């Protein structure tokens, strides 16, 4: 009665057979903005059925020489559906997120994945140049990968100069192929400002890094996809104006 | 709690069902297995204090922040010496402060000024704080040095070092050392994103200093800034950087020539 | 022994106030919904 | 007016000094505070979080395969797996954890530590492992019948794939200095050695090479004292 | 007499500093105030 | 009120008769249309402070007031250096103070004295305040420097700057910076009305300074006057001057070469 | 925190006294005799 | 501020002087005491 | 007891059985025979005080502890001057402190710095305390002199001598000047046991000092350390050494050339 | 006459506290189990 769970948000449902306990980030539930902490005067809109649902991204084939992938979460759902449309028309934004990462295999495969969230996950340029005009900086497709995603070049340093070993302080979960096949994290709104633009500022970002490499004997299946589903819980929007893309 | 933790007397167990040493790590939680559910312990009344490990006792250190040169020549003179207020210029306090995501504190800036050869001659200096938006003084005899509606400190070199207290003046509710976004709208390029990570909520104006005299003073001073954090609150703890710093406002590291977090050993089956 | 006395009208110019001994460690160590007991298997 | 007198310590600038300073903005109200989740109050809230040990920090290894303990099927009945020191403020596997850096910022530590292992092999692969802690004294134990006299736990590979060896506090004095070098070997902690209890058995059509991830944290009796500078950064390039 | 000690910030002249100064005319009464219409108290009375 | 203003929750209206957005400006009153009688607002509990915008916190700044030169030569010497006490010599504090018609306050005069090349040698100075009607000292060895029944301050150059408090001593009930009249009766000319606007209620005597010695001191000092207003009350607010100042006691401006209050734009149908 | 203490017999030599939060804005914004209501036409 | 005045004996270092000194480690707790037999309190316990 | 002891009036005894003057010394106890059980005494109310003979009034003396030389040359320069904190360098305070086995106290270190020829020129010094385990500064311009998370004192030569208070920071419960053992395990040699008597519970770090300047300062300073014990508690009183000291961390004495505890006399049957 | 006043939060930075007049001399002078009387032979 602990390994099974059915999460229902809107008109979507996620059933599970091999699950650990759900993770609540920092022990705080995602709620609406109170009147004491708010600062805008205009009334925010709350669809609560059209943007609060499970959106499924693409799947990535977990190979043997894989490094890892990452995402900017207020920027992945920036163009997909009613949530993206409602976020392009508005200037302010505040919501939490519910995550679910699917990765199933047989009882003859071995491996482990580290899925965690990092608030203000800043991508660092890679180089040994200190001159201001040639210092390497990541492009826009590297900082904000969109709905597709981006890969790691040096996943041992999280592409930011911070070691992967010490990244266990964040809200994290493991996907051990002998124990479970999914990981679930519920993260609230974490920012130093009440509302913020969901276009030029990503609050946090998911990262999936295979710590133990994928191994199997010759004869089993070779395509191991990595699927991710996200539910924008308790969404609020303010400052209605023209729709901008980026 | 003024002490750490006391230990309950334990004993042995011979029974099935209770497994306190099989804490699963796949759930994302930390193992809560104590010593009392394991090898037989005793009754210890621990009175070791935990006061020094708090955040207010950990950030109550000054450290070096800024070094400002003032040549005040006769033919290649400038007169003034401004210094952008930022903490990322020296990696000690930067490494101590970048282990959190959001912070909020006050400051106790202290200014130690010495000469080139080192000497305390009675020369009076003027330390000016220019808030963001105010015009910067251009020259040792400019109009901005009147310090009307502008705080400034007058002190000599033979006097003790000056020390002022600075409140929390960010327009946001807290500071941040990591900004995953862009400061303004528009199309962002793919070649050189030099504005990525820039946070306008941290530009705390400019700090200027001159020598109060009439003609000139052929002396090269060198001021040092010591900022003591106080009344500090931190949120969202972040891991400590293991790579050497390369730039001030960017956490860039070396792609090749990587530094391992732990030094190498002879073999894995060897403790020494 | 008195360092709680301020000498100005502003409050940020004081010294370190009374120390707070609050230590909530469970928001980082056990951020889970189902409270895992101490003597039990974490998964069943 | 008042007949005052000066005493030694006048006109000095002590860095660790609590004293009221002169405010520069009179009558200033700051920005109101909001609710931000994840507030810290002390540095023991971070020490109680497990963090991946770097046990395979030897040579001939890349970056990502440096946090894994290789487990294979040994032909001889008893062989030695990975072993490492307990001292968190010492050059070694503990340098890669958060508790090691926090103990590096201080100079003396106390209290019990926790090392949590985790098997990341296949579901059909079974086996038993012996994680044995030994108090200070002689060097690393040579065989298992010598290392099993200390503090050890038999860990079998079942549905739960993680064991947590506690490292008790068996020191003579209250605090241990993180120096622990040369003539400071008085403050050593011991050696944790992982031995093969039965074997790593594996069925056919199954890879016979697994890995173990080692984590480490601190208990509730963990105590730190006397703040100092770290030795992980000595120089710096002009920024 | 009293064992005092000096601290940083001594012998400086901060412009934005509330402190009592030495009076030059002792025992002086100023001209009495009258009623003048249009008294201001803050700078938000002009912004409105 | 310690905060600014809270906002009442509003909604939409569909009814005739109530027109809150048609406030007539011909009546000379200011439009009192709030946000709640308009676009639907929310409930905001504002706690922004209004303490800094008060008059006592706005006029509590020193600023530069007067600059007095003292050469003290050997062959072209004078000895003393008087300075008429007036605030119209520097346009910063003048612009800050001429936005009201009648004011009443106290003073915190501060004297910063430096040398020509800039140096604090231990020379004792004598700052004398000569009230209106008292004889002025003529010479560094005059009879008036006895300071009997006259306030004076003795201080050195190596000492901190002197600072005295000055009460309200105008014979009227308040000061005034704009006097629409003449000081005396008689026939007034048409060619040059040089006495128009002169207010005898503002002549606060003369300020003199010398060097206390016997023979001479070949040093050119330069004193600066910093006056901090306190206990200030203002009446009849006046608009801020938009033209550059030309004289001290007269608000004269340039007839030709006029400065517009706002800079020019590209077109009227363009925001940038 | 005490700055209301004077050190001389004269009263003008003190510092800034207790701040007054009085704000009468209606003597400049609505200097009219007939009080114009908020929901009404100003002229009829 | 306070009109103080200095008196003879200023800026001297008397060796036999009871006076509070500035602490260098703020908020520091020492090692707890244990029971050690043979504690002395005065020098007449050795003269007897 | 604030006084020493009062005397009871006594008289003569003529009776058998009571022998107060036959106290046996073979039992290891001290003779408890008073004057009242002997020659006829009187009633004396003694009010001589015993306050000066206490331990806190006996160890409240500064004394010389350490002498640190700082040459700061131009061609054979070092810049810094470290000093291992130990009390065994000067035999006065060592002889006063080695009459006990276990002690526990606080410190009131005072630093008197003079020049070679003797002169107080206004040069600012930096006194740094390096705890055991921290890196030592190597050079007058090293990275360790930032004093972040490290206590240091900034003072000039013209200033009064600095004085700080030091708590009890030994990892054991008390200090000890005599350690009958070895610091670590292993086989110990027979030739030269240079590690015998070494106590790791007494290494109180290192004390360093430099001159805060930019280029150099051709001056040879000489600092003196004066440590005042306070809040002192002593255990297990030990006899006073009668032999001259030879080494710092070892109580070695001369095998030949022995010094007698008492000087020689003419004859035993002679008092003078 | 007041020297019991401390000026810091730490307690080791104070001066000499109240003096203790305790003098136990019998733990060094008569460390014996059988209490030898004053008027008696120490051995019988
Ligand atoms: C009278 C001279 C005073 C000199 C000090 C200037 C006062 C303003 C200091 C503001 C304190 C800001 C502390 C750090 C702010 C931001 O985080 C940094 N600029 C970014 O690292
Ligand atoms: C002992 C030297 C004291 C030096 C200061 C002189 C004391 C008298 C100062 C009176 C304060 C007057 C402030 C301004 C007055 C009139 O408004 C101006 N003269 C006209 O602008
Ligand atoms: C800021 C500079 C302070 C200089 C003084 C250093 C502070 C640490 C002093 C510790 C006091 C230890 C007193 C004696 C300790 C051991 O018994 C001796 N090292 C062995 O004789």
């Amino acid at each position: 009665s602990d390994r099974v769970a059915q999460l229902t948000v809107g008109n979507s449902s996620i059933t599970t057979q091999e699950a650990a306990n759900i993770v609540l980030a920092y022990g705080e539930w995602p709620e609406y903005c109170p009147d004491t902490d708010a600062t805008a005067v205009d009334k925010p809109t709350r669809p609560d059925v059209s943007v609060n649902r499970f959106y499924t991204l693409d799947s990535k084939m977990w190979q043997e020489n894989s490094t890892g992938w990452y995402w900017k979460f207020p920027d992945v759902l920036n163009k997909t559906g009613v949530f993206g449309q409602n976020a392009q028309f508005h200037y302010l934004y505040r919501s939490g997120f519910c995550l679910h990462v699917q990765c199933n295999a047989s009882k003859f495969h071995q491996g482990a994945l580290l899925v965690a969230v990092i608030p203000e996950f800043v991508i660092a340029g890679r180089g040994s140049n200190t001159k201001p005009n040639e210092a390497p900086h990541p492009g826009f497709t590297t900082t904000f990968p969109g709905t597709t995603g981006a890969t790691f070049h040096d996943p041992y340093v999280l592409d930011s100069g911070v070691p992967l070993s010490q990244a266990l302080i964040y809200p994290h979960q493991w996907i051990n192929l002998r124990t479970n096949n999914c990981a679930t994290v519920i993260v609230p709104y974490i920012n130093a400002v009440p509302f913020d633009s969901a276009i030029n500022h990503s609050n946090f970002g998911l990262i999936v890094i295979p710590v133990s490499p994928l191994k199997y004997s010759s004869g089993a299946t070779t395509a191991i996809p990595i699927t991710i589903t996200i539910a924008p819980l308790n969404s609020e929007f303010g400052g209605l104006r023209q729709a901008v893309s980026q | 709690a003024e002490s750490a933790a006391n230990t309950t007397p334990s004993s042995h167990r011979l029974e099935t069902g209770r497994v306190p040493a099989l804490q699963a790590a796949e759930t994302g939680a930390t193992s809560n297995a104590t010593d009392e559910n394991m090898i037989e312990t005793r009754c210890v009344v621990n009175r070791n204090g935990v006061l020094e490990t708090t955040i207010n006792h950990f950030f109550s250190r000054s450290g070096l922040v800024g070094v400002v040169n003032l040549t005040d020549g006769g033919t290649d003179t400038t007169g003034y010496a401004t210094w952008d207020i930022d903490i990322m210029g020296f990696v000690q306090l930067r490494r101590k402060c970048e282990m959190f995501t959001y912070m909020r504190f006050n400051a106790e800036f202290t200014f130690v000024t010495t000469t080139k050869n080192g000497e305390a001659r009675p020369y009076m200096l003027q330390y000016m704080y220019v808030p963001p938006g105010a015009p910067k003084p251009t020259g040792r005899d400019a109009f901005q040095w009147q310090t009307a509606t502008n705080p400034s400190v007058f002190v000599k070199l033979t006097d003790p070092p000056a020390q002022v207290s600075v409140p929390f003046m960010s327009p946001a509710s807290a500071y941040q050392w990591f900004y995953d976004g862009y400061p303004t709208f528009g199309q962002h390029p793919e070649t050189s994103n030099t504005t990525y990570g820039l946070c306008p909520n941290n530009m705390m104006g400019t700090f200027a200093v001159r020598v109060v005299s009439r003609e000139a003073s052929q002396l090269k001073l060198q001021t040092r800034v010591y900022m003591k954090l106080k009344h500090v609150r931190a949120w969202v703890p972040r891991p400590i950087r293991s790579q050497p710093y390369l730039l001030k406002n960017f956490p860039n590291y070396d792609s090749s020539k990587i530094t391992n977090s732990a030094r190498d050993r002879s073999s894995i089956k060897q403790a020494n | 022994n008195f360092t709680n006395i301020n000498y100005y009208k502003d409050s940020y110019a004081a010294s370190a106030t009374r120390q707070d001994f609050t230590q909530d460690p469970k928001k980082f160590t056990q951020p889970v919904l189902d409270s895992i007991r101490e003597l039990s298997a974490p998964l069943n | 007016g008042i007949p005052a007198e000066l005493r030694p310590g006048t006109n000095q600038f002590l860095t660790t000094d609590d004293d009221t300073a002169a405010p520069i903005l009179p009558g200033f109200t700051p920005t109101p505070t909001i609710h931000i989740p994840g507030e810290v109050h002390s540095l023991l809230e971070l020490c109680r979080v497990e963090t991946i040990l770097e046990v395979n920090n030897t040579t001939e290894a890349t970056g990502l395969t440096r946090l894994l303990i290789p487990v294979s099927s040994q032909n001889k009945a008893d062989e030695l797996c990975a072993a490492f020191m307990v001292d968190p403020g010492r050059i070694g596997p503990w340098q890669s954890t958060l508790v090691g850096q926090i103990c590096r910022y201080y100079t003396q530590w106390s209290g019990s530590l926790k090392v949590t292992f985790m098997f990341t092999g296949s579901f059909m692969a079974t086996g038993k492992m012996l994680v044995a802690y030994s108090p200070p004294g002689s060097a690393q134990p040579a065989n298992r019948e010598t290392a099993m006299l200390g503090t050890h736990v038999i860990w079998d590979f079942g549905l739960q794939s993680s064991v947590s060896l506690v490292i008790p506090w068996i020191s003579n004095t209250h605090f241990r200095t993180a120096k622990t070098g040369g003539n400071y070997d008085y403050y050593t902690a011991g050696v944790v050695t992982l031995w093969y209890q039965t074997n790593y058995v594996v069925p056919p059509e199954t890879p016979g090479e697994a890995y173990i991830i080692a984590m480490g944290a601190a208990q509730d009796n963990f105590t730190l004292k006397i703040c100092k500078d770290t030795d992980e950064v000595t120089q710096q390039a002009v920024l």
